[PDB]
């Protein structure tokens, strides 16, 4: 039928449609990972570049929103700078109008709803890509918050996103359960950033380089990214452990 | 109200007063008028208040905007928000606003903004209604590239005759230095400028 | 890579300093660390056939540490630093930890000295099992063959 | 059904199929056939009646005294893009106190077409335009296909058997740009030019229709017993 | 089913109207970016279908602000639209910010017009793949766009029927100078590599345009390749290929 | 497309019939059923409800009952949901005419109000309508009490009893044969009861189950009082009646 | 362009709006959530599923405020809802605190609620929202009241009613415990347990949203001092409190 074709409900109940924009964020073999620091949230996440035609400064998955919340993107990259767009706008809103920088979580609301709108005409096609939002909020401490196409959305401790995510989650909740608090403890964010990267080497099964990673860091008040020359200095970290 | 702002050596010191008249009743005599739009380009306020503290407020939803896509603002590309709504107000809002900043494209910067919407890169910059008295002070004794003490005490002097022939420009002085040495706000009592 | 600077650049700096590995030999009885920090520049590159290819120039300046009684304390520390870092994919590391059982051999070394250089390697190959197998149980036996008698 | 009963779906072929049959309406179509030397240009157009009580009908459509345009199509598709480019002509002699230029003409018209071939609902125009001018930049002659892509030649033609015009102007390339002053010479081959576009359709002097414009001639038709000057 | 419209999704992840588009570029002609230190060169195949044409008259370059070449390849009509609305972004960034766009943020802004169209069953796609870079203070910049709305840094880019051939040699070129080259040595390697994507259109005749944008000769503008250094740049792909 | 997701709903059929019209009528027979008689003192409204469950709460239920104005109240037949939306409109309507001419509206004028609304969504926007009968209760100056029946199409037929929802074939005719024209409220209270249990969907007709409601002119002066019962009051009238 | 303002809702050829049917499942499809009446206060619950063992439940909302005296619940789909509970809260604001002043009756705003349902059944480019809300509130009108509100736009005023997948056997349940006086403490026995059977995981208080609209607190209004005027009827139970509650079934 064609239920399935506009967003309209089946016999079940279900938007098929819908369902299919979850489907594409695994075409793009990016998968990110965000841990809640102490002091800090951090993000790390695959960079393809597989030639050298392309150059690799370029290929970014990190959009800054907010000068204190950064973007990571799972999915296809047109509709990722849609929907970095569509948030730009619409943090700098509230900053006019409220008289303070928009709160993480009310981003993150609002894009669901925005994406409900996108599956609630019967000609737009739902924005696919998944997307995290990391911040260090004043009221709300350590945040990661993660929306998808279907306009739901829900807090996280930590997260993973990408076609082989599951095995990032297995380890992550495990280490929650020896530690039974919802946040790494250590002291220098920079040491979150290198225990982030073990646990990720683990779940995929790969060693990563400097050009295969690319991180952002949220401390308080900022969100900055790390340079590739940031990355290689963690990985001799690795070392000295 | 009084605002001026001063280009020296290693980069840009803005002065204001905190004193806001409407009418003969002080409103307000610690007000700052020192705002922020970005972390490094700060811009002064004076004349009526309303119509300033409006336009900053767009200016700085504006350039939250330019940081998140496109990278930083510098001193000019400000500049000229503030110059085009005004423009756009010329007939209705009276506005002076000095918009300065330090950049590491550009090293300090002045520009002014009358009322009805021009922009004009200067050594130095003063407007207001106070600071038209101090004018021939300020090109007299006026220096290119001075030490960081020497605009200190430059941008008190004019002020302390602001003061003296302004009945609107009166409280504090509130003064902040941009660098890259960091942000240094400065702030000078009446006591200490009327020794002098 | 994207650029094929990097690839050049290091292995005319291996060149090099394998031309100048006898000025680098006689300098290590002086002080070993001195002369290996040079070495160590070529393997914080991410190039792994090339750091491979510098890993043979490590393995003749260290049998001088070997000869030493006092400096191959230090080279137990520094197996450690390169294999965590990364160990230059695994590869780097694994070439090291392979020669270095067939000069333990012939240099006759002292049994405390033999077994715990052997015995700080034994920990390093435990976390891989795709191949280092083949080698792993050879490192081992150098250990049992001594503790028989 | 699929890619033929919308004007908004592609087509793995890199094509809209509308635009195809669009074309097609040229190949039923009337036929007329430019060409231009540095200093004049000319287009002469086979004009056709609907029966022999008919007057034959015109098929050049005058703009300005320095451009005209000639359809090889639909008619009704032809009234959209007559009105625009006088239009835009006179938009330029206001504005600009210019005359508008050839090749920008035909780009205002190009992305015209385009976003009413893009609104779905819409259609592509089937009428394929010969747009002529003089300008500061001399001649031109450009061609518009019914994709709205613009082309400049030094002669060209289109309509139902317009491969054989062009033969016959490639062959007289050389000879018809180094005759330069004279217009009378190009009108002479352009007759010939499209004589080789006959399918026993004939010239006659009220079939035949002329125009030209140079840099001492306006926008000149010429028709009746004034084409007998070249024939 | 799944190919009326370009608000359909099928279970596989994929959406064909907007892949098909890709095709549409890939009938168009052989166009080339090299990435240099101090600029970008463009160059573009320009086919010939018949001798009556005029050379060096048909343009697909065009020039959006005074410092950002704009060259593309596939269905024109739609390219020179594409180029139409970002002169409009141009002089809107211009009038309120009064400095003309930067390079990146043209980039941005055309992904965005790209996206809008694969959103609605009520307006088409693109067909065309463009090529665009310039000189900024944050350095020399090169993209290519796809109708995907798809863009990404580039070393070195090209499309069209001889997007491998051209690909191909642009991997050898950073073996020959892997810390980058100079942007007048590439004006010679721009033609070099459109002769050699010829090949694949060996059964036509083909017109040779170069454009740059370089700091190091033309401050920084975007200008055209003609007269004296043109001919050099023709007269060496020739002896190449011959 | 958007023509390719359109198979065109509000169009004629070859018989001269709305496809959207004709599905309506099914639809309001599937909903319970209300009944309008009109007696010489008034006219007596009386529904029975689609909906009644485990523990639906049908004491305070005005669900099917609603006052228009103070002389025009409807009995409602079909979707409830669908019903709401010209329901407030009427309101609407019927308060203007107040404020612009101070004067109560008549039935005639609220009702062909109503019924241009259906009209209307057939004729322009693509749109359904909505599926809905109403039967209303309106006293005006002109006509006296006036009794309507409206449905789905946007036409009026005037009745002196009719009733629309579930089962209107056995009700209509029980009702023409035991209808009189000089009843009274009293005969006519009765005379809706008995017909509402021979066309209840379960087997018996309860005081919870019943909504009723009248407009009598025994208030003093000849003025009309709508009287919508309390769930005692019905309770009441039905062991009067001797159906429970 | 804009070709949709056909509407997406439509009759079956064997009658009854397809559309709001389908719409009516997935709410059997979605979580299941109840309310019981008490004469002294009414109680709502829901249970708490996400999609991640790592997803916070704590700024997960399921019950949420509409006006301090009402609360609302749902049963079926999430982003629905979200959006949904935010139009309520508006037209509320709009028409009832611009123009009334006071915060509404129960019974209107249930009505108001259910005009915006209505309202996207009407139109093109929008089909209906596929929940049923539970509306439990307290006016000093009309009293207690507790009402559903359905995917088709009607209201219904209830005794006790459940929603969700498990609405079936609820009622079910509901019939023997239910009485026609009840306490708010007894009414929490009977609304957790009942919810315990709906629910196929575990059953904790850290997961089991609980709300009362029972006893007024006035200190959770704002300000003291004035005791004709009070604070929230709706009261959230914070979770260990809940835990407590689990015991007491």
């Amino acid at each position: 039928g064609y239920d399935r074709h506009i967003t309209i409900f089946s016999p079940e109940g279900r938007l098929y449609q819908v369902e299919y924009a979850f489907k594409a964020t695994n075409q793009t073999n990016i998968n990110s990972l965000a841990v809640r620091g102490k002091d800090c949230t951090v993000v790390i996440s695959q960079k393809k570049v597989p030639d050298k035609l392309l150059d690799p400064t370029t290929v970014s998955y990190i959009f800054c929103i907010s000068r204190t919340i950064g973007m990571v993107v799972n999915g296809p990259i047109p509709d990722a700078r849609n929907a970095a767009l569509r948030a730009k706008a619409e943090a700098a809103e509230f900053r006019y109008k409220y008289g303070y920088d928009m709160p993480c979580d009310v981003l993150a609301k609002r894009m669901a709803n925005l994406s409900q709108i996108y599956t609630q005409r019967a000609y737009m096609r739902p924005l696919g890509v998944i997307l995290t939002f990391v911040s260090v909020d004043e009221e709300l401490g350590p945040s990661i918050y993660k929306t998808d196409p279907a306009g739901y959305y829900v807090g996280y401790k930590a997260t993973a996103t990408g076609p082989k995510q599951q095995e990032i989650t297995t380890n992550l909740e495990n280490h929650f359960k020896k530690s039974k608090i919802d946040h790494i403890n250590e002291e220098s964010w920079e040491k979150v950033v290198e225990f982030a990267i073990t646990h990720m080497i683990d779940a995929l099964g790969t060693e990563f380089s400097k050009n295969d990673l690319e991180v952002g860091v949220a401390t308080k008040d900022k969100f900055f990214t790390l340079s590739a020359e940031n990355i290689e200095e963690r990985l001799v970290a690795i070392a000295e452990q | 109200t009084s605002i001026m702002a001063v280009t020296f050596k290693d980069g840009v010191i803005l002065g204001a007063d905190s004193r806001t008249t409407t009418g003969a009743y002080i409103a307000n005599r610690v007000t700052d008028k020192l705002t922020r739009v970005h972390d490094k380009i700060w811009c002064c306020r004076s004349g009526s208040a309303a119509d300033t503290q409006a336009i900053a407020d767009i200016v700085q939803y504006h350039l939250e905007l330019y940081t998140s896509q496109y990278g930083t603002p510098s001193t000019e590309t400000a500049a000229s928000v503030f110059k085009e709504l005004c423009y756009e107000n010329k007939d209705n809002l009276t506005a002076g606003i000095i918009v300065a900043g330090y950049d590491d494209k550009n090293k300090g910067e002045v520009y002014t903004i009358p009322l009805g919407g021009s922009v004009h890169k200067l050594p130095y910059a003063i407007a207001g209604s106070g600071s038209t008295f101090i004018y021939g002070y300020c090109d007299k004794n006026f220096r290119e590239n001075m030490s960081k003490e020497e605009t200190v005490d430059f941008i008190k002097h004019s002020l302390s005759q602001a003061i003296k022939w302004d009945g609107s420009s009166g409280g504090v002085i509130r003064m902040v230095v941009l660098t890259a040495a960091g942000v240094e706000r400065l702030i000078f009592y009446p006591d200490e400028y009327e020794q002098l | 890579m994207s650029r094929d600077a990097p690839i050049k650049a290091d292995k005319d700096y291996s060149q090099i300093l394998k031309e100048e590995f006898p000025k680098i030999d006689s300098l290590a009885q002086n002080d070993c660390n001195s002369a290996l920090d040079q070495l160590l520049v070529l393997e914080k590159k991410t190039r792994q056939a090339s750091d491979l290819a510098s890993s043979k120039e490590v393995l003749a300046k260290i049998v001088d540490l070997l000869a030493s009684r006092n400096k191959w304390d230090d080279l137990n520390e520094q197996l450690t630093l390169l294999s965590k870092k990364h160990g230059q994919l695994k590869l780097s590391i694994q070439y090291m930890i392979q020669k270095v059982m067939e000069y333990l051999k012939s240099s006759k070394s002292l049994d405390l000295n033999t077994r715990i250089s052997v015995i700080e390697t034994i920990r390093v190959v435990t976390e891989n099992k795709i191949f280092v197998e083949v080698e792993r149980a050879r490192v081992t036996k150098d250990l049992v063959e001594i503790k028989k008698e | 059904n699929n890619y033929d009963g919308d004007t908004v779906t592609f087509s793995p072929t890199g094509r809209l199929f509308q635009v195809e049959y669009a074309l097609e309406a040229i190949k039923q179509g009337s036929v007329t056939v430019g060409l231009r030397s540095n200093t004049h240009a000319v287009l002469v157009a086979l004009k056709r009646n609907a029966d022999e009580l008919s007057s034959y009908q015109k098929k050049i459509i005058k703009c300005d005294e320095h451009m005209g345009l000639s359809l090889a199509g639909l008619a009704p598709d032809a009234r959209v893009l007559s009105n625009y480019l006088r239009q835009q002509c006179n938009y330029s002699s206001l504005v600009f106190n210019r005359k508008l230029a050839v090749e920008r003409a035909g780009h205002l018209l190009c992305d015209k077409a385009q976003k009413n071939t893009q609104s779905y609902g819409g259609r592509p125009y089937g009428v394929g335009l010969l747009i002529i001018g003089y300008d500061k930049s001399g001649a031109h002659l450009l061609e518009f296909q019914p994709s709205g892509n613009v082309t400049e030649l030094y002669g060209t033609a289109i309509g139902a058997r317009s491969q054989g015009a062009k033969t016959y102007l490639e062959r007289t390339l050389d000879t018809f740009i180094k005759i330069d002053g004279n217009p009378d010479e190009l009108i002479k081959a352009g007759v010939e030019a499209i004589s080789q576009s006959l399918r026993d359709e004939s010239l006659t002097v009220d079939n035949l229709s002329i125009a030209i414009v140079g840099k001492d001639t306006p926008f000149t038709i010429y028709d009746g017993e004034a084409v007998a000057k070249y024939i | 089913g799944y190919d009326l419209s370009n608000s359909v999704f099928s279970p596989d992840g994929r959406n064909f109207q907007v892949e098909y588009a890709v095709k549409a570029v890939e009938n168009g002609t052989t166009s080339i970016g090299i990435k240099c230190n101090d600029g970008v060169v463009f160059a573009v195949e320009k086919l010939i279908t018949s001798k009556l044409l005029v050379p060096q008259k048909n343009v697909k370059i065009q020039v959006v602000d005074r410092h950002i070449g704009c060259v593309y390849s596939g269905l024109i009509p739609d390219g020179r639209h594409l180029v139409n609305r970002g002169r409009e972004e141009a002089a809107s960034f211009k009038k309120l910010y009064k400095t003309p766009i930067p390079i990146p943020a043209f980039a941005d802004r055309l992904g965005q017009y790209v996206q809008a169209h694969t959103l609605y069953n009520s307006v088409r796609p693109f067909g065309v793949s463009t090529i665009f870079g310039g000189v900024d203070k944050n350095g020399a910049h090169l993209y290519m766009l796809e109708p995907s709305g798809s863009y990404w840094g580039y070393k070195g880019a090209a499309t069209g029927k001889g997007r491998q051939s051209a690909k191909a040699e642009l991997e050898k070129l950073v073996d020959h100078h892997p810390e980058g080259l100079s942007a007048r040595e590439a004006v010679k390697q721009a033609a070099k590599i459109i002769y050699l994507a010829h090949e694949d259109n060996k059964e036509k005749d083909f017109e040779l345009e170069i454009s740059w944008c370089s700091l190091s000769e033309t401050n920084g503008l975007h200008k055209f390749v003609k007269g004296d250094l043109l001919q050099e740049a023709i007269d060496f792909a020739q002896k190449e290929i011959n | 497309g958007s023509r390719r997701y359109d198979s065109r709903t509000t169009i004629f059929s070859p018989e001269g019939r709305l496809y959207q019209v004709e599905y309506a009528l099914e639809s309001i027979s599937h909903a319970g059923t209300a009944i309008g008689i009109m007696a010489s003192d008034g006219i007596v409204l009386a529904a029975e409800r689609k909906v009644t469950s485990t523990l639906l709460e049908q004491d305070t239920s005005t669900e099917k009952l609603y006052k228009l104005n103070d002389k025009i109240a409807v009995a409602v037949a079909g979707l409830t949901a669908d019903a709401e939306i010209l329901i407030n409109t009427a309101r609407i309507h019927a308060q203007n005419y107040l404020k612009t001419y101070n004067e109560d509206i008549p039935v005639e004028i609220l009702v062909r109000r109503l019924s241009d609304i259906k009209q209307g969504y057939t004729q322009h926007g693509g749109l359904r309508p909505f599926g809905v009968s109403f039967i209303y209760a309106g006293y005006d100056d002109r006509y006296g009490y006036q009794l309507y029946t409206s449905n789905p199409s946007g036409n009026y037929t005037g009745w002196k009893a009719i009733s629309v929802g579930a089962n209107t074939s056995a009700a209509q005719t029980l009702l023409q044969m035991d209808y009189k024209d000089d009843m009274k409220v009293d005969d006519a209270i009765e005379l809706a009861l008995k017909t509402l249990s021979k066309t209840t969907d379960s087997s018996a007709l309860t005081y919870d189950r019943l909504e009723f409601a009248t407009i009598r002119k025994g208030a003093n002066d000849g003025e009309v009082y709508q009287k919508i019962f309390k769930p005692q009051e019905i309770k009441d009238i039905l062991v009067k009646t001797g159906i429970t | 362009t804009d070709r949709y303002s056909f509407s997406l809702t439509t009759f079956s050829p064997s009658g009854k709006l397809g559309q709001i049917d389908y719409a009516l499942t997935a709410v059997k499809q979605g979580v299941t959530s109840l309310g019981i009446k008490a004469t002294n206060g009414v109680v709502i619950a829901t249970e708490k599923k996400s999609s991640s063992p790592l997803a916070m439940s704590e700024t997960l909302s399921k019950v949420s405020l509409l006006t301090p005296d009402i609360g609302a619940v749902y049963s079926g789909m999430g982003p629905d809802y979200r959006v949904l509970v935010d139009k309520s809260r508006k037209v509320a604001h709009t028409s009832y605190k611009r123009i009334y002043g006071e915060y509404p009756p129960t019974k209107l705003l249930v009505s108001e609620v259910a005009k915006i349902m209505q309202e996207a059944t009407q139109s093109g480019g929008v089909r209906p929202f596929g929940v049923s809300l539970l509306i439990a509130g307290h006016d000093e009108f009309n009293g207690f009241s507790l009402y559903q509100v359905d995917p088709s736009g009607s209201y219904f005023p209830w005794k006790a009613t459940a929603i969700g997948k498990g609405s079936v056997a609820a009622k079910t349940f509901l019939e023997k415990r239910w009485n026609d006086e009840l306490e708010l403490e007894d009414a929490i026995h009977i609304a957790l347990l009942t919810l315990k059977e709906s629910v196929e995981g575990e059953f904790n208080g850290d997961t089991i949203e609980l709300a009362i609209i029972g006893d007024e607190n006035p200190d959770l209004l704002g300000y003291t001092g004035i005791p004709t005027d009070k604070g929230p009827r709706f009261r959230k139970l914070t979770s260990q409190e809940i835990n407590d509650r689990l015991e007491a079934l």
